[PDB]
């Protein structure tokens, strides 16, 4: 790692500044530094992590919708088949999104997940496992789609196993699990009325809690509820 | 495009 | 799956045909076709699906090999630093190379070796799974090469164990096994003193139930052990 | 190179 010789403070210190300076390829090389000093996580610093990678991803997403939607119109019978560049260019950005999705997994797996025992925790890193396999399988295309889709549905099953049984349901994790899972439903597994079930019932039994909340919480809270709502209002 | 956080 | 069309049957046939033919490539297609059929595999289906990836890989090793020598030289100080090509190349190779590691991974993880319950055939599969990791461990250099070391050494270590409690020394599979993972701990492992003892205690005792052997089955172990011996002689 | 089966 080229952040070994690094102490784990000034990594989570950079990874700071790296945020306001909008770098957030470095802030992810400087949390993944953190991670693999090997301790656990403090709230704070699994957040530095997941907005670093899920802006990097967030990017190549971006990228890789606009590439490929190119490529779709090159392919339509009427165009002028040019040759392989939009191909080959849109592979080379779905190899570099993949390779950031299999670092994010592989530090779940390498070790974060397996010493997370409280719940805040233990959700969190099963719901990023969820979304960067959702990510993999935005691009999927061949003899493993159904897996990594099913790998995204176990992760985000377990982690909504364990939210329901330890976290109330205003807990802006357990909210933004449910939001994400919601969208794994109606964009990946083909499954939009269980997306509007989830969504909805979601949002309802939030809305029932709220009244047991301080003005930050709820706040924070009916952030993600409005979230589940604007999709909702997609959807239908 | 859906949100998600 | 482009043989999900073709009998089962008929694949095994064509595997056979193509074995002739000297079409590795066709072989390995037509027996991916039949293990994905779903059902077991009998001994002799075992060997058509191995001798077919093993000859694939190996021209994909030697390739491999070849390029990385040219490579090495290209870099050393008083060369001619021409330009990307070798390295390009020798990466396409390498990345064909991975892609029939993982395909054969994947026929033994779903679900070849689940389904595996006699001794001979999942002492068969897993020594293949170690087989597979090593090939990978030979072109790795990333933050993964620990971790495929260490997956090929535990595929071959569960194949051992069984093959130690239900083989008798001289079983040409648990024979061929040894051999191999002998030659893992020497070139991958950097373990030369294990190979050496592993190679030699296993000769020495399949040398000692020889005399249970008819004559077909003396033929057969004799031949491992002369590789056995072949290999010791290298490293000694 | 050492000999595999
Ligand atoms: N950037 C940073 N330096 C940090 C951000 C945080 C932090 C602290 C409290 C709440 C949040 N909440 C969020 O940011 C959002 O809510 C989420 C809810 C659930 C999940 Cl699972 C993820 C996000 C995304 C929109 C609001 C962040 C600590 S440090
Ligand atoms: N080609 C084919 N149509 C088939 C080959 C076989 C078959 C049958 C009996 C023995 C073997 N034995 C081998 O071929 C060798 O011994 C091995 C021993 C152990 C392991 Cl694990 C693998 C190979 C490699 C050199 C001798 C093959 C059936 S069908």
């Amino acid at each position: 790692g080229a952040m070994g010789s690094m102490e784990r403070a000034s990594l989570i210190q950079k990874a700071k500044l790296a945020e306001q300076a909008e770098r957030y390829e470095d802030m992810a090389a400087f949390m993944k530094g953190a991670v693999e000093k090997g301790e656990e996580l403090s709230c704070e610093e699994r957040n530095l992590l997941s907005v670093a990678y899920k802006n990097v991803v967030g990017g190549q997403r971006a990228a890789w919708r606009v590439l490929s939607s190119i490529e779709q119109k090159s392919n339509e019978e009427g165009s002028e088949e040019k040759g392989p560049e939009v191909r080959e260019y849109r592979e080379k950005v779905e190899t570099e999104l993949q390779g950031v999705c299999d670092t994010v997994l592989g530090l779940l797996d390498s070790h974060l997940i397996k010493e997370a025992g409280d719940a805040e925790s233990r959700v969190f890193y099963l719901k990023m496992k969820g979304d960067y396999y959702r990510y993999l399988a935005e691009v999927a295309t061949g003899d493993d789609k159904k897996r990594i889709i099913d790998s995204a549905r176990s992760a985000y099953q377990e982690a909504m196993d364990i939210s329901k049984k330890e976290m109330p349901p205003t807990n802006p994790i357990r909210l933004g699990l449910a939001l994400n899972f919601s969208v794994f439903h109606y964009e990946i597994a083909n499954s939009p009325e269980e997306a509007i079930s989830l969504a909805k019932t979601t949002f309802d039994e939030a809305m029932a809690d709220l009244h047991t909340l301080s003005e930050d919480s709820y706040k924070d809270s009916t952030l993600i509820m409005q979230l589940l709502r604007d999709n909702l209002t997609l959807w239908t | 495009f859906p949100a998600t956080v």
